[PDB]
RNA sequence: GGGGAUCCCUCGCUCGCUUGUCAAACUCCAAACCCCCCGUCAUCCUAGAAAGUCGGAGUCCGGACUGCUGGGGUA
RNA sequence: CCUGGGGCGGGACGCCCUUGAAAAGAUAUCAAGGGCGCGCAAUGGUUGACUCAAGCGGGUCGGAAACUCGCUGAAGAGUGCAAGAGCAUAAGUCAGCCUGACGUUAUUCAGCAUAGCAGUGGAUGACGAGACGAAAGUCGGCUCUAGCGAACUUUUGAGCC
RNA sequence: GAGUUUGGCGGCCAUAGCGGUAGGGCAACUCCUGUACCCAUCCCGAACACAGCAGAUAAGCCUGCCCGCGUUCCUUACUGUACUGAAGUGUGCGAGCCUUCGGGAACUCUGGAUCGCUGCCAAGCUCA
């Protein structure tokens, strides 16, 4: 049972500042994966941003399941099934950023709107994590039941055909 | 301002220097002298005092100075390796009204030492033994404690 | 100047060892002293209800009665005799 | 990750992640006997557990395998094995002498229809005086246990054997 | 410091909780029938007048806020000791 | 981040492994004295223990030696 | 008034913490480090759910300054404000419901060791009502120790004389 | 009736921690499979919760081992050293220090051990 599984699947688009494009952003997420958005909120004010403690910021949204699979399966398309060693953590996580969000079926460009970019992390993990996560009895899993990068890109390749440059 | 002064320990440690404040830096500059990235020095001479004394830090660096230009006179810029063990901790002060709150003002440092303690390690050759001693004999004069020189390292090949 | 709190000069008495902070345990919580018994006086510095003086840590008290969750001690102070109480997590029985 | 001297490692049952001390000292100040409820997986157990300083010990002890005589054959981890098993340690502890006590759930979940409440109602029923409120109870039909209507065809037999197995239960501790 | 006009608090001569308003208590005028208003009459003459010639004090640097709890079932009120603050408004 | 368009190359702090030093208001450690309690011996105690009540006070300028490196101070 | 004469300066003139202080307690100086004369209907109570600082790696002009993912991380954070102490399935963070920041009352501590002394303050209880919670519990504010004042007088509250 | 495997609750709270290595599951635990339902997500059946036919010991868990860091205990040297209680017509110009009787470290070193011990109950089992 060493397969590692895909844990899920999160998409996160930094707009930088709070409003209409916030909202618009929000909407756009929740269009491209097909459930609720969650708006991710500043932690140091900063005249840069402008912006002040606890302020929406961005917005990100977990998949698990099918729905992973199948976002999963359209990001890599974007890019061609295309993935660089450098992407990949050193436990078997990837992420890339796109820029066009008019690449997903289903949404139409604004010339209001204007086109927002976002980053898809897709994390790996192995059958059994639960043992991390649980409430009773929660023990780190050890270090010889983690992903490596080359088991993840391995992973890829027989699950998805993702080829790994 | 003499170092009899300073010089017999009556009291307690002042070195906590968050609690103070405004001690006028140490006068001492080099630790290190001659070769430091030498270890293969076969003998090795130090200055104990034989008192319990405090050393001010003018007192450690006149010392040092008149040891570190002995050394490099005779065996040269690099023919021994000098280490001056004590850092000055103590945070020296005085009173300068009379008798009232006559807590006093950070004056200096001083090294607070013990009966038996190193003070000055020399490591030479052989045939610098006697210039390393005639050295850290001069260094003695400088300190408020009557001194002696021990021989750590390569006693037996010096006698 | 020089103030005059319960907690004076408590640095060191009301500390705890490194590898004892925390949750102490709970069965000190849950002892049952009898009338006359001697009991110890530990005061636990992580229980901040129930505990009496910083004076009294290090005292052999008498249990002479109970208050509730607490006990009433009998507690030799110089020469006098007086009413300390404490919850059982401040207190110990003396083993013979 | 003892780092070194300074290091504090947490107490066993913790550093397992098995017990809450926080909450082991609230329910202990009660002077209580705890009626402890843990289920796994594939059933549930309960135990009547009293402190002592050399540990705890246990006066009463009731597991869903013991169902299984009584006529039970459903699956044991579900709502009606938990009732049920509440139910003959609630009786097993009222026949030696027992009959009070406080709920002690530990890390588990507090959800209203649990197994855990299931557990809480069956030793309720039989007596076994123990503080609560109702509206955690799971509702009656669902410890008949009314989800085999979901999927499972086989599993509509569970209201008449539950009752069964209940009626039993209940003779052998008449 | 900010305190709520209507709270839900115990009233001691229902014996329950039920809704009290805060309202702030003002000082009243010092009546002039009052035996040591008649004293001071009375020992008003010629010179010095005792107690009744000081000037009054000091102040605290801030003074208690004065409030009185009324239920609003039986209309009593009721004054506990209160604290020291030196802005106070209501929260409506 | 200090020095004289590919930041063409020079390197102070910062983090570790060894070296050398420290602490009233630091402690991974840790005494000897001492303190509470229990037992023991010892001493006192029915020629009155411990406890209690009441009468009369003086006294609240102290000083010294031996230690505590007592604190302050050049002393 | 204190005061290494007095005065000038200052307040060691009330309260709280660390050291001095010599491992019980006590312990002085115009001894050392200082702080307080407040702030807060939430910055309070309770329950649930979570875990902090800081590093390392991954992620788009979203820069080595934002947000997000993973790993490490007994705490190196936070807990209103001095200092010290306490706290991690929390005493921290967020959220739901709330107002116990409740009326009355008894002891014992400690200011004031031993060992009398006040206004107070703080622990444990009782009575009467509640909030949260499955319950156990917790809650007499804000983790513990500062934030305060006699008699007389007036004014205010409840019922009586 | 004695022991074992597993499970639950614990006591002491690192001798138990961090790290590495090799073995096991028939029952039990677990990972694991789903989301009609009770219950849940500031989004996500991830968690919690419910209902569970399979697959699996790769994890948790258990057993064996490893001194690697951390911890705890012993041993040798330091050393009866540092410090210290009592006394002293012992001693120093002095800051001080000594003798006797009684206590007595810390660190480091030599060589070892320490990779938890343990209480109650239950259930499977292994019996004369
Ligand atoms: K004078
Ligand atoms: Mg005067
Ligand atoms: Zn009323």
């Amino acid at each position: 049972m060493r397969t590692p599984i895909v844990e899920k699947v999160i998409v996160h688009m930094g707009v930088g500042e709070s409003g209409q494009h916030l909202v618009n952003a929000e909407d756009i997420l929740r269009n491209i994966t097909g459930q609720e958005v969650v708006r991710c909120f500043a932690k140091r004010t900063l005249p840069a941003f402008s912006i002040k403690k606890n302020e929406p910021i961005g917005c990100k949204v977990t998949l698990r399941g099918q729905k992973a699979q199948e976002f999963l399966e359209t990001a890599l398309g974007i890019v061609e099934k295309t993935l660089n060693r450098s992407q990949f953590d050193s436990f078997g996580n990837v992420s890339f950023g796109i820029e066009e969000h008019t690449d997903f079926p289903g949404m139409r460009y604004d010339p209001n709107i204007g086109v927002f970019g976002m980053d898809v992390t897709v994390v790996l993990k192995r059958p059994g994590e639960r043992i991390c996560k649980r409430r009773i009895a929660a023990r780190k899993i050890p270090a010889g039941h983690r992903v490596t990068v080359d088991d993840a890109i391995a992973f890829l390749n027989e699950s998805y055909g993702v080829e790994v440059m | 301002k003499p170092g009899s002064m300073y010089r017999n320990v009556r009291q307690r440690s002042f070195t906590r220097r968050k609690y103070m404040g405004g001690v006028p830096g140490s006068q001492v500059i080099h630790y290190d002298m001659g070769d430091k990235a030498n270890t293969s020095f076969p003998v090795k001479i130090s200055l104990i005092v034989e008192e319990k004394c405090q050393i001010r830090h003018t007192a450690l660096e006149a010392a040092r100075i008149t040891a570190n230009r002995h050394l490099v006179a005779d065996t040269g810029k690099m023919g021994f390796y000098m280490k001056l063990r004590v850092y000055p901790h103590e945070v020296i002060r005085e009173n300068k009204s009379g008798m009232r709150r006559a807590f006093g003002k950070n004056v200096g440092t001083a090294a607070r030492v013990k009966p038996m303690q190193k003070i000055f390690t020399v490591a030479v050759e052989k045939q610098n033994f006697k210039a390393a001693k005639e050295a850290l004999w001069h260094a003695g004069q400088k300190l408020p404690t009557p001194c002696r020189i021990v021989v750590d390292e390569g006693a037996e090949l010096v006698q | 100047t020089n103030s005059h709190g319960e907690k004076r000069c408590t640095r060191y008495k009301l500390q705890k060892t490194v590898r004892e902070r925390g949750i102490s345990p709970v069965s000190r919580a849950i002892q049952e002293f009898e009338e006359g018994q001697m009991v110890h006086i530990d005061i636990d510095p992580s229980v901040q209800k129930g505990m009496p003086n910083p004076k009294f840590q290090g005292s052999t008290g008498k249990v002479i009665g109970q208050r509730g969750r607490s006990y009433v001690l009998e507690v030799r102070s110089g020469n006098a005799m007086k009413e300390v109480f404490s919850l059982p997590q401040h207190l110990k029985p003396q083993k013979y | 990750m003892a780092t070194g001297p300074r290091y504090k490692v947490p107490f066993r049952r913790r550093r397992e992640g098995r017990t809450n001390y926080h909450l082991r000292l609230k329910l202990l100040l009660s002077r209580q006997d705890r009626v402890v409820v843990r289920k796994s997986s594939r059933n549930v157990q309960i135990q009547l557990i009293a402190p002592t300083p050399d540990g705890d010990i246990t006066y009463s002890s009731a597991v869903s395998n013991e169902l299984a005589k009584y006529g039970y054959t459903g699956a044991t981890g579900n709502t009606t094995a938990a009732y049920l098993t509440g139910l003959l340690f609630g009786l097993k502890s009222l026949q030696k002498g027992y009959e009070g006590g406080i709920l002690d759930i530990g890390l588990q979940a507090s959800s209203a229809g649990s197994r855990v409440y299931a557990a809480l109602k069956g030793v309720v029923d039989s007596g076994f005086e123990i503080p609560c409120s109702p509206e955690v109870f799971p509702p009656d039909e669902r410890i008949r246990g009314e989800h085999i209507a979901g999927y499972r065809e086989e599993s509509s037999d569970l209201p008449e054997q539950f009752e069964a197995t209940k009626e039993k239960i209940f003779a052998e501790f008449s | 410091m900010k305190i709520p006009k209507r709270f839900r608090t115990y009233c001691p001569f229902c014996k329950t909780h039920n809704e009290v308003v805060v309202e702030r208590v003002k000082k009243g005028q010092a009546s002039s029938m009052t035996h040591i208003a008649r004293q001071k009459k009375r020992q008003e003459g010629i010179g010095n007048s005792g107690k009744f010639s000081k000037v009054p004090g000091g102040d605290k640097p801030t003074k208690r806020i004065w409030l009185r709890y009324r239920c609003t079932v039986c209309k009593k009120a009721h004054q506990r000791p209160c604290f020291r603050a030196k802005k106070f408004e209501f929260k409506e």
